[PDB]
């Protein structure tokens, strides 16, 4: 029974005007790493992306413009998966 | 990323990270009892600074609790070769990395009952390291593969602990405004007990004078 | 000795320190404005691993203020000739950093109305930068001694960067302490601003049930 | 016209394997100290490790639990002084 195990619940917990704390919990699958995604919704703002260990559920993206809808990626590295594959995104307005 | 100066010999700035995740592993000292820590591994494909022809494997084995413990690998093609001979390796450069990190899996899932059981164990003399992956059977302790390590470059060195220190610096910071929110609730709290209870004094005199109209 | 490694050199093992705590130093940049920050200074005496005959200074300009910043200074002996012929100095190898201690000082406890003031400014040009303590006299800003700094090889480095994150480390624990005092505090304000008001509202209901 | 020595040295914070320290600095400017830890009258090599000016707070660790330590800070003072003026301490843990 091997699940694609995408990254379910992706919510951020904790918000402030210029950084916000995501949280998931983590697929059935041993991950090997996340790799999370935050970019302006259109526009020119070019996607950053930054690692984070398969065993953290949590991060922090700081830098962010107030008032401004966020798109963030999260992208997981299973074992039958690409570090690029397999992603779940979500919305959000600092 | 991190502090720029000299770096010849890997580019960390052309990385490819694959794995990067605590692993249980065992440590062998003479003196230590053996310890099982989850050391955090992390392995990365680049190319050299001086070419970019040449293709590079590296791993780096840290550790969270004790972050002066860094040890580092250095794989290149032809090194590749030369291990995959001494070793008996039957794949290629580009599937190295994805069965040492099936290995790795293995050895994270192992059950204290499990047959065979995968587990890794490091045996460090001084700086240096020799980190063997090892199948528990009803018979032997066999190991499937054996890779030694060293200490790092100066370079490296310095570049890991920028990045350790910088995350650290973070979250102190985050630490010290949650700590000035605290302080402004504390402030608020306290300004609403003094309120609480000069009222609950006035109450108290209120009834007193009940009281005494009533006598 | 955080991290220790052998290249041939300054013998840190060997080393005697003589100066480390922090300077109000003037920083000026080409492109940035002049701010005045507090950057820590280090003086060190030893001598090589090559040979122990050899002595050498060395000046370590570091900011904890900042988040990373290392300038070095290496002064042999016989270097010490050039630069005291240089800047016209007339003490000997073995009072040099005794002199500049003394400088560093009046530097220091300078006074916002004295004259003369003795300041200290430093002068970043890309990756090397110039020292010089000056004095500020009802006459001009005349330079005492001027000294040149360039970057650090990556061992002194990884050092002062172990340092750095002992420090913080430090920090860290401090303010754990502080952040359990701080909300049980909190907490005990809460908690006591609730008894009151149940009090109130009890005696409250007491006087409408008499009444 | 001045001390040039520690004044108050106390131990804020204790734990079986390792002690903090805790010293009030003398008026002079100070450039850095020295902080010597060492067995009482037993042959244990004198530690020596150096700490800023700016710092009137230390950490000692890897002491033995149960046996007391001599610990003394000394003080690189103005006037070129360096491990005088010492300030002393016996403590047990």
């Amino acid at each position: 029974g091997s699940v694609s195990s995408v990254p379910t619940k992706l919510e951020v917990v904790a918000a402030t005007p210029t950084s916000l704390l995501i949280s998931w919990d983590a697929p059935a699958v041993t991950v090997y790493l996340y790799v999370i995604t935050y970019g302006e919704t259109g526009g020119n703002s070019p996607v950053q992306e930054f690692e984070v260990p398969g065993s953290k559920s949590t991060a922090t993206i700081s830098g962010l413009k107030p008032g401004v809808d966020y798109t963030i990626t999260v992208y997981a590295s299973s074992k039958h998966s690409s570090r690029y594959a397999s992603p779940i995104s979500i919305n959000y307005r600092t | 990323d991190g502090d720029p100066k000299a770096q010849t010999g890997f580019d960390l700035s052309t990385a490819t990270t694959l794995f990067w995740r605590p692993v249980p592993v065992h440590v062998k000292q003479q003196d230590r009892e053996d310890v099982l820590e989850e050391l955090t591994f992390r392995i990365l494909t680049g190319v050299a600074k001086q070419n970019h022809n040449l293709r590079i494997l590296r791993i780096h084995i840290s550790s969270d609790s004790d972050l002066f413990f860094l040890h580092t690998l250095e794989v290149s093609e032809e090194d590749f070769q030369s291990l995959k001979n001494d070793q008996g390796i039957l794949v290629d450069f580009a599937s190295f990395p994805g069965k040492i990190i099936s290995l790795l899996e293995k050895c994270i899932l192992a059950q204290p009952g499990d047959s065979p059981r995968f587990q890794a164990v490091l045996t460090i003399r001084g700086g240096e390291s020799v980190f063997k992956i090892v199948e528990i059977n009803d018979f032997k302790q066999l190991p499937h593969i054996t890779l030694a390590f060293r200490p790092g470059n100066d370079s490296v060195v310095k570049q890991f602990l920028a990045f350790r220190l910088s995350e650290v610096k973070g979250t102190c910071h985050d630490l010290s405004d949650d700590l000035s929110r605290t302080r402004d609730d504390r402030d608020s709290m306290v300004a609403q007990l003094a309120q609480c209870r000069q009222q609950l004094a006035q109450l108290r005199e209120q009834y007193d004078k009940h009281l005494l109209e009533v006598q």
